[PDB]
């Protein structure tokens, strides 16, 4: 009972040689957008949170690699931390990848 | 996993996934252009979109206002939305229309991983040790950055550990 309660759906994965995501840019456009409403028709998705939006008052000397960098305007940044070279193990306690 | 899991929980396919199958909709990429759309592989719908791209192109960054003002100025997208919309690849995701549509392949993890499950810990180590000085022990090693994984939500609850011990020690 207190072991299910705490950790049932605790798992850690390890792997042989520590490798990070090389892109910086993600391009996937398999699910809508919010547009301009602040209630979109489509229920909040997760990728909204890497969204670049596209922005109208921006000084003459505006460049596309302060923030965004390599990544096509209107697709999604991911930052750093995501993709560290030392990342070794995983660890994540969630029941949405179950057979 | 499934293809559309990358815009769901995006940070487990962006930290688990072994092969980058990228969806390129746009114009340009995987050598196709407006020229020879029809040339190129949709042969001849009841549908706006069917045989139809969605991001054009316009032009490159560009920035012209001689406004009064200097801070709020106009600009100009490198790769311009000719309809603003929202619900053109979603939709061609469910092969409704035919239409333009390549997928690519980046290899990315190889080297097969090794799953442990805290569960099966928790309960194999508790017949020895005091199972409250275990729960207690784990619970810290759970909140090894501070921040407790069961505190963050079923659908994004993902962390990378950079070399943790496993199984901590027990106080005697």
């Amino acid at each position: 009972r207190k072991c299910y309660q705490e950790f049932a759906h605790c798992y850690l994965v390890k792997y042989k040689t520590p490798q990070p995501w090389p892109n910086e840019g993600l391009i996937a456009d398999q699910c809508p957008l919010p547009g301009l409403a602040d209630v979109s028709f489509y229920p909040y998705q997760a990728i909204w949170d890497y969204y670049a939006k596209i922005e109208n008052i921006r000084p003459a000397n505006w460049t596309s690699s302060k923030l965004y960098g390599k990544a096509r305007m209107g697709s999604y940044y991911i930052p750093k931390r995501l993709r560290n070279i030392n990342n070794t193990h995983i660890l994540f306690c969630s029941d949405v990848l179950y057979s | 996993i499934s293809v559309l899991d990358v815009c769901s929980r995006p940070e487990m396919v962006l930290l688990l996934n072994k092969t980058y199958y990228t969806f390129s909709l746009w114009e340009g990429d995987c050598n196709i252009t407006r020229y020879n759309v029809n040339e190129t592989e949709c042969k001849d719908n009841d549908h706006p979109y069917s045989c139809r791209l969605w991001r054009y192109r316009e032009g490159k960054e560009e920035v012209k206002c001689l406004t009064s003002d200097h801070t709020r100025c106009l600009y100009y997208p490198e790769y311009s939305n000719p309809e603003a919309l929202f619900d053109f690849g979603f939709l061609s995701y469910m092969r409704n229309f035919p239409g333009p549509q390549c997928i690519e392949s980046t290899s990315i993890r190889q080297q097969d991983y090794e799953v442990y499950s805290i569960y099966q810990e928790c309960k194999l180590a508790s017949k020895t040790y005091g199972i409250d000085s275990v729960l207690f022990s784990l619970k810290n090693f759970l909140n090894y950055t501070g921040k407790p994984v069961n505190e963050m939500p079923n659908a994004r609850a993902f962390v990378g550990l950079i070399d943790p011990k496993f199984p901590p020690t027990y106080p005697n």
